[PDB]
């Protein structure tokens, strides 16, 4: 029993086996008597290396690659995988593959947002709403394993004609009956929360980055409106129809856990009006009306046209990525996923830099951690939504 | 000066009340039925579009190397001789290791003559990881067909119980997906 | 047996019949209400463990662990048995005396406390003029096999968390104490028999939470703290709790003891506030209502399975109440819970003890005598 | 008879009764009612198992609670 | 809860090729295999659906074939014919060799009869062939399927 | 901070094992051939073994003391056990609990 | 040789146990260590969710069982959910060494078997975590859906149903301890927990 | 030879099924156990029937 008891400050581990939903990570905190003093967050536990990788694989054989960055919107990391030879080659997107990409994108940020708000409310010490979140992650893996085959990442789902498959014939119908299920629980969520004065004491002015300084820090995302700054990509860059539709974005004023919390309750009852202004406006509504009417109207009568299909010209898999470059984008569930493409008329890329949502948001995770206690490490490290899949890359 | 002391004993009823509210609202949990889809007696049936182990069919095979030029790991090995009796591929021993397999089913797609197709089937454990490397033979069986074990009573998870219903197991007598089929409007319009 | 049933003195005279001592027939008598009282806290343990895995299953809309017995009632045996199978592990420079005696120090008095329990009129090991307070006294050796097991281990994050358990177990001894006090005021002594015999006569009036309202909400609250339970305890507090590093029949010394000190605060709720083994209904009522002499072997038989009956519903309703309350409240940290220990039900129970002694002043014949 | 013998015949009665009669007929109420029991009859039937754990543990390697096989047509 | 003696062995010995049916939640079956490893035989545990064609694979030579992930050649691997490979590296006074197939589902009936006369012609060797479902563990001869 | 490479088949921990526990010692490291019995190790094998480990901790000379070197020095000793097992010079073990073939598949020399 | 990789003959061994008593008791040790199984709350990547969809209420993770734990001591099996670094290949074996003795490893994933899709380019990723554990169920698919895991578990008390109690002893480390004196130079330990305190973040 | 030969177009008419309505292409006839592969959807599905549960179409 060789431990002694100094009066200088100790070093706390938190080491890469967190035996929670924490990622793998390495957190050494030094935390003198509580006050954390210093914090070296190490990185890289896995990092196995896409950027090398994506250089010797062609486009349709690394959508099958791009789910494990943010692995829980796997579809996300698609949404820039393909969108990034899309616009160098200016292949155009059909309406159609365009509203399934929305709704996908869509169910994806719910999907993220609940297995965030899982280990969130985890951490804070709400802890029985942990087995109740997963139930609505399950039925969205199930809307998802009827399009797209697979559940939450393995997807090949979104191709550079738009969308690898059609809906099913059941899908709109159970898309909305979810919807219709899922209205009521968000509110629920933010009365957990809002409505219980010990958790909004704990996330009152815990991690107080400011709005300058989340602009300063590279800060997107939830972290990024939370903070006051109303920037969402969606609506900064008029972003694959998704102008069709009416939402706002959610901001917050303070910037702490319990403002990250809001913003991200908000997107979810953002994101389902979106779905559901989306389901209503689908071009040819659900497939089954849409195959029923090219299947009697002849083989014409504009719903044989291009933007009623589901994919723009499926392409042959030696498609070369021409010479040029640009930096496309995405706002997932944590904002600000981009690809950095350099491509040069190859079948593969020449540079294939993915600039990830939540490794830019772990660098402020020392700067958050300066004037804290102990027990509210965890809350920061869960009001980031970091996925490591996607910080280490 | 007793502002603190009746505040105090406020908040501290108002916890207590909290606490029986919330332990009223977590005894009405119990009376609800598990969600619990029982897995060995209740194996829940993948969806039209699932990526299980893939099959494959040795006749159908024109010896190309498109499955191998479209999986992310060039994993299927196609060795063929090329027979000058007849100019033609002919391919011999086809094989899929699935240790080594992502179940992406890009050689699915990309197979010109539709040789490969993908199952149903996903309880692919083994001892062995060697045994993972299916060969022509072995990936062509027939796969493991869940609603056709006498000891499974099989579930439909979410997108295909019929327009009102969220879990598949108050299910009366095999009710469909969700309504109608495009043989429908065709019929209706 | 004819004038009553004594199990006791039929053993000694039935055992004296084969030409033994009369010492020697009360020495041999001796180990089987022991015997039979540790098969009461093995059986309560297994059914606190059962109970946690199929209540907390319920609570999620799950089903518990089926496939182990018919239900899972073999779930928690089975999780004894393997904790018997596995090896040591001694981390690195451990103590070797200390880490394995941690378990033991922090387990035998709460095993100990057991003579305190009664089931019924004289079906307990020993009436114990102090009882509770011996219970009381015993139940604070517990942080002192925490701060064992804290150092024993070489490293830190168990030290730690030892000297976190240990703290947390000493700010919840006092209200324990002073909730018990007023029970021991309203019952004019400690023994658990005459503790019960001061609710048992009008069978559910007498009982002692109409006349302690809050003294019985700071002993079950206090009493879910020294149980390791609910918000005094999913990422760990820093990275690891006291018993890290304990691996097979140590570390199920530690679940076992914190499922059986569960067990022994739920019967002694059952036991202090509520009656023991009494039904709402005096049970002398109900003999002299049959005609029948409350003496008569069959009806002190049918007496003894109905005391039983009453104190493990009353036990069960409490670990009930545990195992739901463990999912309702929020887990709090370590200063909420010592700011409720030192802040709110110390002086609650104060209060509890002042209102209580002026109540036995003023209303004599209400409050004890 | 005698009256001691009675008493432990009673006794024996109720030792058959707590560990085998008693806990085959809560085995046999709990493959039956046990969705259709609500929160307080899903206590009552816990408490029949706390009560009579020694008997269910007794029986627990003689019950055979596996679904049985279907029909397949 | 069904003490079972070494019955099975016995049934082994009879049928030389029995069909197991396990319940499907887990280990209930591993009794019977060390109860038969205890009487001196070797139990060879593997899964049978990465097997192809037993013909090859048990008693032939059959070139493996491993995966290149794009990187190596085809470079074909002769692996050694299982059964008799493990039947020649075997101590001379053990008992035999069993092949203990832990899934008898997705197997064809001609596979069944292949490893029942494969158990019946070469002497020491006998197989396991667990086709699942049976709601206790039962056992018959791999005769009729 | 104690340096080591942990693989399978070898550990080599630098520093120096006392009863149970591995003292981080500077100038010296030590190796755990075969930790969890997957080949059998006759003795012959076992100095073959135990020179081409001090032949490659000689020749790691005048490097650092990372766990680069380390491992590069495991990794070495890993290809060399695999050769041993590929030549025959060493088997499996066929009385472990796994059997795996972490090293390769048993297979006829030619064909 | 003519056999490339071989097996070799063992010693003729054989526990031979006619009793049937001892033959129950080691079915009882089975049948407990069999289930209970409780895994260690390991994650890593992409794999570890769906192993969290186990954990969930609808598919149920404790009807065989096993809880898991948060210390590798209490833990009975590690399920490797997800892929094995180059940095995390160290940290994965020594807290598969800080379990007990009769511990079970499931390769869950593509990524622990053979490291499925990061085993062509990849610089930092292990080829399958039996080049540093002993496995003994593995178990493919990329993301495999949680009847595959608890699929896995039931081959797994398969595996657990036929170990002897006679036969511990295959537990075992079997100790070789070559010790060598080498001439390399010792570096400070460069990552020591000094971020903000580090007299380079104040000024340029 | 008369009964359900390899290569041709099929239809389920088991009415309590998820795969219902759907036509397909027979793949493989062994033991009885039919398995149809499907060409609705990007990737090619291979469904396991019986005979019971098919019947062929006249009509394509
Ligand atoms: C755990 C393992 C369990 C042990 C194996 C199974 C044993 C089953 C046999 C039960 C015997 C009946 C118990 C009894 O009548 O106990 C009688 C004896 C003697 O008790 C006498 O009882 C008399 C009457 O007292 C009672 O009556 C007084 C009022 O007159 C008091 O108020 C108080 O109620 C109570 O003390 C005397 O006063 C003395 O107390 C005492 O001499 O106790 C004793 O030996 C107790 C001996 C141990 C009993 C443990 C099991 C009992 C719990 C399960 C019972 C369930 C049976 C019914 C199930 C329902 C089926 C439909
Ligand atoms: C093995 C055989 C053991 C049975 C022997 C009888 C016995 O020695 O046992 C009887 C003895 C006491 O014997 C009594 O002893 C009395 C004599 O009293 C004297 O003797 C006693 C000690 O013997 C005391 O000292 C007492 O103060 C003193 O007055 C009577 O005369 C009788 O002889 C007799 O009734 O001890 C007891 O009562 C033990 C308590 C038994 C009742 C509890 C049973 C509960 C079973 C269900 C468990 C599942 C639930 C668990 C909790 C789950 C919670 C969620
Ligand atoms: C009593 C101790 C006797 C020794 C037990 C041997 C191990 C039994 C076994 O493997 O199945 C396990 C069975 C449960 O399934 C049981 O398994 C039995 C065997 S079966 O599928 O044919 O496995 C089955 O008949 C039975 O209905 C079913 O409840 O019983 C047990 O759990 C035995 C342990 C209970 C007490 C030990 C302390
Ligand atoms: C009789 C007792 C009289 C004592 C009154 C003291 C009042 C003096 C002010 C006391 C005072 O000011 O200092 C106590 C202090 C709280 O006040 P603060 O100083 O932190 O407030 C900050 C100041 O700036 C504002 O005054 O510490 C606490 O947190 C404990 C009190 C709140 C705890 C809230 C929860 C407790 C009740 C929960 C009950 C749960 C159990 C029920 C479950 C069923
Ligand atoms: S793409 Fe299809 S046809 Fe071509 S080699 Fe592969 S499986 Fe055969
Ligand atoms: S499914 Fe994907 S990973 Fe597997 S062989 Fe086909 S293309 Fe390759
Ligand atoms: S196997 Fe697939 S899902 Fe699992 S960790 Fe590897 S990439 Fe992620």
């Amino acid at each position: 029993p060789k431990i002694e008891t100094r009066t200088e400050p100790m070093v706390i581990n938190m080491g890469p086996h967190h035996p929670s939903m924490h990622g793998v990570l390495r957190l050494m905190v030094t935390l003198d008597g509580e006050d954390v003093i210093d914090c070296e967050p190490v990185i890289g536990y896995l990092h196995r290396g896409m950027e090398k990788i994506a250089e010797n694989r062609t486009n349709i054989m690394f959508i099958p690659y791009v789910s494990r960055w943010d692995y829980a919107a796997g579809m996300f990391n698609e949404a820039v995988t393909v969108n990034a030879p899309e616009k160098l080659a200016g292949i155009p997107v059909p309406k159609r593959a365009s509203y399934i990409r929305v709704i996908m994108l869509e169910l994806n940020r719910i999907a993220n947002h609940l297995l965030w708000l899982g280990p969130f409310l985890a951490d804070v010490g709400a802890q029985t709403p942990f087995f109740y979140i997963f139930r609505e992650r399950e039925y969205i893996y199930d809307l998802f394993e009827a399009a797209t085959g697979m559940r939450f990442i393995n997807n090949n789902y979104f191709r550079i004609g738009g969308v690898a498959a059609d809906l099913t014939y059941g899908w709109v119908t159970k898309c909305r009956d979810f919807c219709d299920y899922f209205l009521p629980k968000v509110d629920e969520y933010e009365r957990l929360i809002t409505n219980n004065p010990i958790f909004v004491r704990r996330l009152q002015g815990v991690g107080k980055i400011s709005r300058e300084e989340a602009i300063n820090w590279g800060l997107s995302g939830p972290m990024l409106r939370a903070s006051g700054v109303k920037w969402d990509l969606r609506k900064v860059d008029h972003y694959e129809c998704y102008d069709d539709f009416d939402w706002d974005v959610p901001v917050a004023t303070e910037g702490d856990c319990l403002a990250r919390y809001i913003v991200r309750i908000q997107e979810m009852r953002e994101s389902v009006k979106i779905i559901r202004q989306a389901l209503d406006g689908l071009p040819g509504g659900p497939y089954e009306n849409l195959e029923a009417k090219r299947m009697l109207e002849g083989a014409k009568s504009e719903w044989n046209g291009f933007d009623y299909q589901y994919i723009g010209k499926k392409l042959s898999p030696t498609f070369k990525i021409p010479k040029g470059e640009h930096y496309v984008r995405v706002e997932s569930g944590k904002g600000e996923l981009g690809i950095y493409l350099i491509g040069d008329d190859n079948v593969f890329p020449w540079r294939w830099k993915i600039r990830p949502p939540d490794f830019n948001n772990l660098q402020v995770l020392p700067q958050l951690l300066k004037g804290m206690k102990v027990a509210d490490i965890v809350a920061i490290l869960g009001s980031i939504d970091v996925i490591m899949g996607s910080v280490d890359r | 000066f007793l502002n603190q002391i009746t505040n105090y004993a406020k908040e501290a009823v108002q916890s207590a009340k909290y606490i029986g509210q919330g332990l009223s609202v977590t005894f009405d949990h119990m009376r609800r039925r598990p969600i619990t889809v029982q897995y060995p007696y209740e194996k829940l049936i993948p969806s039209e579009r699932f990526r299980g182990r893939i099959h494959f069919e040795f006749d159908k095979c024109i010896a190309c190397e498109v499955c191998v030029r479209v999986c992310p790991i060039n994993l299927p090995v196609v060795d063929w001789v090329f027979n000058k009796e007849l100019k033609k591929k002919e391919l011999k021993h086809y094989s899929i290791d699935f240790g080594v397999c992502i179940f992406c089913a890009n050689c699915v797609e990309y197979c010109p003559t539709n040789c490969l197709s993908v199952t149903e089937e996903y309880e692919l454990a083994t001892y062995d990881r060697h045994e993972l490397n299916y060969d022509s033979v072995a990936m062509g069986r027939i796969p493991y067909k869940v609603t056709q074990d006498p000891m499974v009573t099989p579930i439909r998870e979410f997108a295909y119980l019929p327009a009102g219903v969220m879990s598949g197991h108050d299910l009366p007598a095999g009710a469909q997906r969700a309504g109608e089929r495009p043989e429908a409007i065709a019929n209706t319009a | 047996m004819e004038s009553g049933i004594d199990l006791q003195g039929q053993f000694i005279s039935a055992l004296q019949s084969l030409g033994l001592s009369h010492d020697l027939a009360k020495l041999l008598w001796l180990p089987l209400p022991m015997l039979m009282m540790l098969i009461v806290a093995t059986v309560g343990v297994l059914v606190a463990v059962w109970l946690e895995r199929k209540i907390s299953a319920a609570v999620q809309q799950r089903i518990g662990p089926e496939y182990i017995g018919p239900l899972g009632i073999l779930a928690p045996l089975a999780d004894g048995l393997k904790l018997i199978f596995k090896e040591d592990v001694l981390p690195a420079n451990s103590d070797r005396w200390l880490f394995t005696l941690g378990p033991a120090v922090v387990v035998i008095p709460v095993f100990l406390s057991y003579i305190i329990v009664p089931f019924g009129q004289n079906l307990l090991i020993s009436n114990l003029a102090m009882g509770v307070f011996l219970w009381i006294a015993l139940s604070s050796i517990a942080p002192i096999g925490l701060l064992m097991a804290g150092y024993a281990s070489n490293n830190k994050y168990s030290l730690l968390g030892g000297l976190r358990a240990a703290a947390q177990s000493i700010s919840y001894e006092i209200p324990l104490a002073l909730a018990v006090l007023a029970v021991a005021m309203m019952s004019n002594g400690l023994g658990t028999v005459e503790i019960v015999e001061q609710q048992s006569q009008y069978g559910i009036l007498s009982w002692n939470v109409w006349r302690q309202p809050i003294g019985f909400l700071v002993f079950w609250i206090a009493a879910l703290a020294e149980c390791e339970r609910l918000p005094f305890d999913a990422e760990e507090e820093l990275v690891a709790g006291y018993q890290t590093e304990y691996a097979g029949m140590k570390f199920a010394l530690f679940y076992l003891g914190a499922y059986v000190n569960l067990v022994l605060s739920a019967l002694l709720v059952s036991v202090l506030y509520f009656g023991g083994w009494s039904f709402p209904i005096p049970l002398e009522t109900i003999a002299n209502l049959l005609g029948v002499s409350e003496t008569n072997p069959f009806l002190q038989i049918a007496f003894a399975v109905l005391g039983i009956t009453m104190t493990l519903i009353k036990a069960y309703f409490f670990v009930f109440l545990a195992i739901l309350l463990r999912w309702t409240v929020p887990r709090v940290r370590i200063d909420q819970l010592l700011d409720l220990g030192w802040k709110f039900l110390l002086p609650v129970g104060l209060v509890n003890l002042l209102l209580t002694a002026g109540l036995k002043l003023a209303f004599p014949v209400a409050f004890g005598g | 008879v005698s009256t001691e013998l009675l008493v432990l015949g009673v006794y024996g009665a109720l030792a058959g009764l707590y560990l085998l009669v008693v806990p085959a007929i809560v085995y046999a109420y709990l493959n039956a009612r046990w969705y259709v029991a609500s929160s307080f009859e899903r206590a009552f039937m816990y408490f029949l198992v706390t009560f009579f754990f020694p008997g269910l543990l007794l029986l627990a390697p003689f019950i055979n609670f596996r679904p049985q096989p279907r029909s397949l047509n | 809860g069904l003490l079972a003696g070494y019955q099975f062995v016995k049934d082994l010995e009879s049928a030389g090729a029995l069909a197991l049916f396990v319940p499907p939640e887990g280990g209930f079956e591993g009794r019977y295999q060390r109860r038969l490893r205890s009487k001196g035989y070797t139990t060879l545990p593997m899964s049978a659906p990465g097997l192809g064609d037993l013909a090859a694979y048990l008693t032939q030579e059959h070139g493996i074939r491993p995966a290149h992930t794009g990187k190596e050649d085809i470079r074909v691997y002769f692996q050694p014919p299982l059964v008799t490979y493990h039947l020649e590296n075997l101590p001379p006074n053990a008992k035999g060799l069993v092949l203990w197939l832990i899934d008898g589902k997705r197997l064809s009936k001609q596979e069944f009869a292949y490893l029942a006369q494969l158990t019946q012609t070469l002497p020491k060797f006998k197989v396991v062939v667990e086709v699942g479902g049976d709601r206790v563990v039962r056992w018959e001869p791999l005769a009729d399927w | 901070m104690l340096l080591k490479s942990t693989t399978r088949h070898v550990h080599i921990y630098a520093g120096h094992v006392v009863d149970g526990e591995v003292h981080p010692d500077t100038e010296t490291l030590t190796l755990n051939v075969d930790p969890d019995n997957e080949l059998e190790w006759n003795e012959a094998a076992l100095a073959k073994v135990e020179a081409k480990f001090r032949e490659l901790v000689a020749n790691a000379a005048g490097e650092d003391l990372t766990e680069y070197n380390l491992r590069r020095i495991g990794s070495d000793l890993e290809h060399f056990i695999r050769s041993l097992l590929m030549q025959g010079e060493i088997g499996y073990n066929l009385n472990s609990r796994v059997r795996n073939y972490s090293l390769g598949i048993p297979r006829v020399n030619h064909s | 040789p003519a056999i490339l990789n071989p097996i070799a003959r063992p010693e003729v061994p054989q526990e031979l146990a006619e009793n049937i008593i001892l033959t129950s008791l080691n079915d009882v040790y089975d049948w407990a260590r069999l289930s209970s199984l409780w895994p260690l709350m390991y994650g890593t990547a992409c794999c570890f969710i769906e192993f969290a969809a186990m954990i969930g209420s609808r598919f149920d993770f404790d009807r065989f069982g096993l809880v898991p734990r948060n210390s590798p001591r209490q833990a009975d099996l590690i399920i490797t959910s997800g892929t094995i670094t180059m940095k995390m290949a160290p940290a994965l074996v020594r807290l598969y060494e800080q379990m007990p003795s009769p511990k079970y490893v499931i390769a869950m994933g593509a990524c622990t078997i053979t490291g499925g899709m990061f085993s062509s380019d990849s610089y930092s990723a292990v080829r399958g975590v039996d080049k540093l554990i002993p496995v003994d169920v593995y178990l493919p698919g990329c993301p495999p859906r949680p009847e595959a895991i608890m699929d896995a578990i039931v081959k797994l008390r398969k595996k657990i149903a036929n170990e002897h109690i006679n036969e511990r002893g295959n537990l075992a480390q079997t100790h070789r301890l070559f010790t060598a004196k080498h001439k390399m130079k010792p570096v400070p330990p460069i990552l020591t927990g000094q971020y903000l305190n580090a007299p380079s973040r104040q000024a340029p | 030879i008369m009964t359900i030969l390899p290569g041709m177009t099929v239809k389920v008419t088991n009415p309590n099924d998820t795969y219902y309505q759907f036509q397909g292409i027979v793949q493989r006839i062994t033991d009885g156990k039919v398995a149809v592969l499907f060409e609705g959807g990007n990737w090619d599905k291979l469904v396991t029937f019986q005979a019971s549960e098919l019947e062929p179409v006249v009509v394509t």
